[PDB]
């Protein structure tokens, strides 16, 4: 029953930093074998991939804005945060966090618990 | 120059089940379950007695229905659903 | 930046009609295409991982196929709860890109 | 009805099973030399190799050639004179011999003779009838499990057998080309020395001489 | 500092079952191969689906535990049940031994296929260092290591040096 | 029930061409995996191999007389013909056609029908 | 032109006596010999193919062996219908050559 609940301010001043934290309520975030991803969508548009991070340290921010977003994995408080500096009007969108598995396991041969192989998405937190 | 090695492939294929995977494609397959029968009884070179309207137990007691098979001899004996082993009302113990 | 071009953008079909939908990739993406369905105002959920097979917990009427630059998802029977938007994600390279958008009605 | 033209040793209430196969799904209660009753309707045994459809010159690692008809494993060579193909008789014959050995082993049915123990027309006592029914269900559950396991084993062993024969052939052509040729990725060999169709037929059999072309091929590799 | 499959197995590998450890001038980093791990997981899950499914045959009571059945048919039933459970115990032991041996040989074959693939990529640029590793002779960076991770490595660009 | 029936004139003028056609009455001649061979014997002598042809196109004529004999495979009328030019007295013999299989299949794993694995010879047509 | 030399040419034996017959090849031919039996005035038929095999339907009394340059066929029991002529064919190379001839009486 892993739930990827999200927390954020919801009101962003222009040309300032924004902190978006997706808290992991479940077993662990340090399990490994998962892409911890941030996905955003403006309404009326399409989804746009932002960044992915792993527990091993492989981080590939979107080629669209490598400088603006810095995704970090924080084991102690069981969350991974996305920070976007110099926030403009176009940066305002509905944000999602997801646990994308590395492999497809229906029966839990690699993950171990047969529910970790699923792809769990957050409820969503709109930021202005 | 160049020499290349390769195996044969057939377009339509056949689906088989293996130990680790289901639906694996092979070039040909054969069936290990007989689902086809010859509707009639095959008996060539073996003696055959067809007990129409007669039962096996009637061959010992001899109703009119079993007069022909009183001293029968066969290597294959066929019983029918219509065969009755009794003429007066009755039955056999065991 | 493997370009993900989906076509056509808007679809309208009746209940029980097969929906043939296409996801187009520029490069020789090899065996990588996650399909995402999202109700409006709702978190997306995956349907077809690895482009040829289903995810557990997803109904078997969703079926995806295609390889190389050509990728297809087939829906056997439409539902009143299937009013949604279907995307395709690539994950072969270090970069992930979505499509423009395909909507069923 | 009964006719004397045909011959079978297995009989049931609806007719005669005449053909020899390991198992059957016509009737559980059959009399004579009979195949084992199994619950499965279909059980396909792999009599061929694994099929990957075809989709400059390819190799075993990439795909399989649909134009190969002279055998199961073939030699496609691109040369200055032209493009031609053949087949290997040794690997194909060995594969066919091992598959026919599998088939002879399985196709033979039993010689044990089974009698009627239940009267379909008139019912048996209900206690020994239930004992007989329980025993027959347990026996056919054992035979169905054995049938499924045997089909899975021989299919997997046939696929691994074909892969091993391809690996043995590929290592043989590698052992012939000592330092004259080198491995081009997809299952092919890139020949460096100029050698004609006589060379290709000499590499088809085990008569290829490495010392005749070694100097010029090694000079081609180092440069 | 870096060792291979022949020598031992890495406990630090968490992204998958088979991994690529590379020592370079920039530093030391590791990853995992998705294709070989995914194929191994697919074949093991295929084994598990095949075995885990139980029967659909319905079995009745043939013996009253509370009240004893006649002795003769009771002894016949007991002998038949002992023979059946001996058959099933032998089949269970044999099946467990087969699938364990086939899983171990399957993992070894997947490692051999991966090792031959990295050998087929390094035509004449690298050579085999004993313990399951490849000693890279040409100077090539982390971009080279990620290019040898996927099947995009070009041999002709570094062949001369 | 494949029968390799043979047709020919039976009377050959000296220093002229001779056409010997072995018609295949069965499934097909384009099956592949067979040597389609011509074999001849003068009475009181031994058999002498003439030529073999396949559907793939491989053709090795007897080293005895490559120029004189030409073998061709004709799919449309289901036959393969042997033509020998400049026929002399020594060329006159009893002729046979045979379907020599590539491999040995007792159960039809390669040929498919379990009767194609057999070696079927023609009845024979004497030519003068 | 691997020379196929058979010896001896003429054989005479009684009914039920084992006939040991030899086919000799010059080159190191490997595993490639077909044995042909023809009745006089009759189409030939193969007996031993591969030098260790029997066309399905050929009686099991025919048995062939030998490898390399030495090749042997053994007949366990002679028959009145076995009055025929026995030949050996080579198929290893691109060339096929027969023997001179061996006759049983
Ligand atoms: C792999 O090992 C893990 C433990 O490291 C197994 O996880 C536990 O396994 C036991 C017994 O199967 C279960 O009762 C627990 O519920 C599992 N716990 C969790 C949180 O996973 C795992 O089952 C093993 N995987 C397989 C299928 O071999
Ligand atoms: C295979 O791996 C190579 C090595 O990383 C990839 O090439 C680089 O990819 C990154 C991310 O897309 C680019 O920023 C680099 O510019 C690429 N380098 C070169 C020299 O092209 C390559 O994209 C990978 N291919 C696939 C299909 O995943
Ligand atoms: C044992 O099983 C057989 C079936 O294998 C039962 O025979 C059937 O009985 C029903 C009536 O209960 C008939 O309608 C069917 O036609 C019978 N089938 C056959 C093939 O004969 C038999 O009744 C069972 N015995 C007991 C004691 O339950
Ligand atoms: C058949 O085997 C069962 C056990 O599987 C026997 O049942 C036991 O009988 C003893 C008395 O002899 C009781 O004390 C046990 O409690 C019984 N066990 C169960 C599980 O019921 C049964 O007696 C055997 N039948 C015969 C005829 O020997
Ligand atoms: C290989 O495939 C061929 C078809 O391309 C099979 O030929 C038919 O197979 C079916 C099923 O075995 C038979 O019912 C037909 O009578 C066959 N037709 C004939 C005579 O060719 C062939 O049997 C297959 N061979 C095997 C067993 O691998
Ligand atoms: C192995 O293959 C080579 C290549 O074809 C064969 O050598 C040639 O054989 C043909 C036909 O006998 C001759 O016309 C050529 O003169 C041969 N060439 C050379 C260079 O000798 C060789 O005969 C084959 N060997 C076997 C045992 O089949």
């Amino acid at each position: 029953q892993v739930q990827l609940l999200e927390s954020g301010p919801g009101l962003v001043k222009p040309s300032q930093t924004l902190s978006l934290t997706c808290t992991v309520s479940g077993g662990s975030v340090s399990r490994g074998g998962y892409y911890w991803t941030w996905i955003r969508q403006h309404p009326g548009k399409g989804l746009e991939w932002i960044a992915y991070v792993t527990y091993s340290g492989d981080t590939s921010y979107n080629p669209s804005l490598r400088g603006r977003v810095t995704i970090s994995l924080e084991t102690s408080m069981n969350q991974f945060s996305l920070k976007v500096t110099s926030v403009t009007v176009a940066d305002t969108a509905l944000y999602f966090c997801a646990r994308v598995p590395f492999y497809y396991d229906t029966r839990g041969v690699f993950y171990g618990n047969a529910e970790g192989g699923f792809e769990i998405w957050g409820q969503g937190t709109m930021a202005t | 120059d160049k020499i290349c090695l390769g195996h044969h492939a057939v377009s339509n294929g056949t689906k088989v089940n293996t130990l680790t995977e289901r639906g694996v494609e092979v070039v040909n397959a054969t069936e290990t379950v007989e689902r086809t029968n010859i509707p009639r009884i095959c008996s060539k070179g073996k003696r055959t007695v067809d007990l129409g309207q007669c039962g096996l137990l009637g061959t010992i007691t001899g109703p009119p229905q079993c007069d022909q098979f009183l001293e029968f001899s066969a290597d294959l004996i066929i019983e029918r659903r219509e065969g009755s082993d009794v003429c007066y009302p009755g039955k056999f113990v065991n | 930046d493997i370009q993900m071009t989906q076509s056509p953008s808007s679809l309208s079909a009746s209940v029980g009609d097969r929906v043939t939908i296409t996801c187009r990739a520029s490069q020789g993406i090899t065996n990588d295409l996650r399909w995402y369905q999202q109700k409006p105002g709702k978190a997306p959920q995956c349907l077809i991982s690895s482009a040829s097979r289903l995810q557990s917990g997803v109904s078997s009427r969703f079926s995806g196929s295609g390889s190389g630059t050509e990728f297809t998802l087939t829906i056997s029977s439409l539902q009143p709860e299937d009013f949604a938007t279907y995307y395709c994600l690539q994950h072969n390279s270090y970069q992930w890109t979505f499509g423009q958008g395909t909507k069923v009605e | 009805q009964v006719d004397a033209d045909c011959e079978g040793d297995c009989y049931y209430s609806g007719g005669t099973i005449i053909s020899n196969l390991p198992f059957q799904n016509i009737d559980s209660r059959a009399v004579g030399k009979c195949p084992r009753y199994v619950k499965q309707r279909s059980l396909l045994l792999a009599t061929g190799m694994k099929n990957v459809p075809e989709i400059a010159i390819a190799g075993f690692i990439e795909n399989g050639w649909e134009g190969l008809i002279d055998g199961w494993y073939g030699f496609r060579h691109q040369n200055a004179q032209g493009e031609g193909t053949a087949a290997d008789y040794k690997s194909t014959q060995s594969a066919i011999d091992q598959i026919t050995g599998k088939l002879n082993r399985l196709i033979e049915k039993t010689n044990q003779q089974f009698e009627l123990i239940d009267n379909e027309f008139t019912e048996v006592e209900k206690q020994i009838g239930n004992v007989i029914n329980w025993t027959r269900d347990s026996i056919t559950e054992v035979w169905s499990y054995n049938a499924e396991l045997l089909v899975a084993m021989e299919n997997q062993h046939t696929i691994d057998l074909a892969d091993s024969e391809m690996d043995k052939l590929y290592e043989r052509v590698k052992r012939q080309l000592r330092e004259n040729a080198e491995e081009d990725g997809t299952g092919c060999f890139e020949i460096f020395h100029k050698c004609d169709d006589d060379c290709m037929a000499s590499i088809r059999n085990n008569t290829y001489d490495h010392s005749k072309y070694r100097e010029e091929a090694m000079q081609n590799r180092i440069q």
